[PDB]
């Protein structure tokens, strides 16, 4: 199936920072119809998954400014431009451009040393 | 709000069997594609199995093939996940997560029900 591998698998951080979190695609998700289906979700320590972004770039509803997406193809940024401690969790992206839908190896945002 | 309440996770035995529960509320869930997502221990997240709006099975892996149902109960806003021969591997974090047509994925997820398969 779709491999998403997400670079760094943890990312130390200090509140304020501006950070980016890598998802590659094992395949094409230009390869059909369904163009880029990359979706990122936000996993909160003790709390449920949440959208926060869809199909590349659209911030899903409630989720601040602060996130946009980038990427075509097989390469997907996340960027972050001012970390919040609200952000801190696991990040997952996810494709659904390719049957079946699979999910990242997720990247854990945690506040640094 | 949109709200997702899975229930029926708990201690089953290696070999048996589950049935999860997921009760929705804050919107109109008869018309929602509908998903069970589990998390394992290593917070690796797996679909299990995926259902349209009209109560019919759209995915299901190949693995679970033959130990796996996906149903929906529309008037009681519910569906459920029925797992037999549980095996060490079943241990999970099960999400109910609703389906979105304009993401083309998940939207909202339920809080997870845990199942912890025993010997
Ligand atoms: C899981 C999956 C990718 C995601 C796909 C999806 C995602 C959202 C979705 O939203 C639903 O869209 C319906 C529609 O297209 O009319 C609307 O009516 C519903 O309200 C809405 O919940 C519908 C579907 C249809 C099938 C799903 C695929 C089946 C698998 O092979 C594949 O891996
Ligand atoms: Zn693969
Ligand atoms: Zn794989
Ligand atoms: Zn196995």
């Amino acid at each position: 199936d779709i491999e998403l591998t997400q670079s760094p698998p943890s990312l130390p951080v200090s509140l304020g920072d501006q950070v980016s979190i890598s998802c590659r695609s094992s395949q094409s998700l230009v390869s059909n119809n369904r163009r880029n289906y990359l979706h990122w979700y936000l996993q909160k320590p003790g709390q449920s998954p949440k959208l926060v972004i869809y199909k590349v770039s659209n911030r899903f509803s409630g989720v601040p400014d602060r996130f946009s997406g980038s990427g075509s193809g097989t390469d997907f940024t996340l960027k972050i431009s001012r970390v919040a401690a609200e952000d801190l969790g696991l990040y997952f992206c996810s494709q659904s451009s390719h049957v079946p839908l699979t999910f990242g190896s997720g990247t854990k945002l945690e506040i640094k040393r | 709000q949109v709200q997702l309440q899975e229930s029926g996770g708990g201690l089953v035995n290696l070999g048996g069997s589950m049935t999860l529960s997921c009760v929705a509320s804050g919107f109109t869930f008869n018309t929602y594609y509908m998903s069970w997502v589990r998390q394992t221990p290593e917070k690796t997240l797996e679909l299990v199995a995926a259902i349209n709006s009209d109560g019919e099975p759209i995915y299901y892996p190949d693995t679970l093939k033959g130990r796996v149902t996906i149903s929906r109960d529309n008037a009681k806003k519910t569906l459920y996940l029925q797992m037999s021969s549980l095996n060490f591997e079943d241990t999970a974090l099960y999400y109910c997560a609703r389906l979105n047509y304009a993401v083309y994925g998940m939207d909202y997820w339920g809080q997870g029900t845990t199942v912890t398969v025993s010997s």
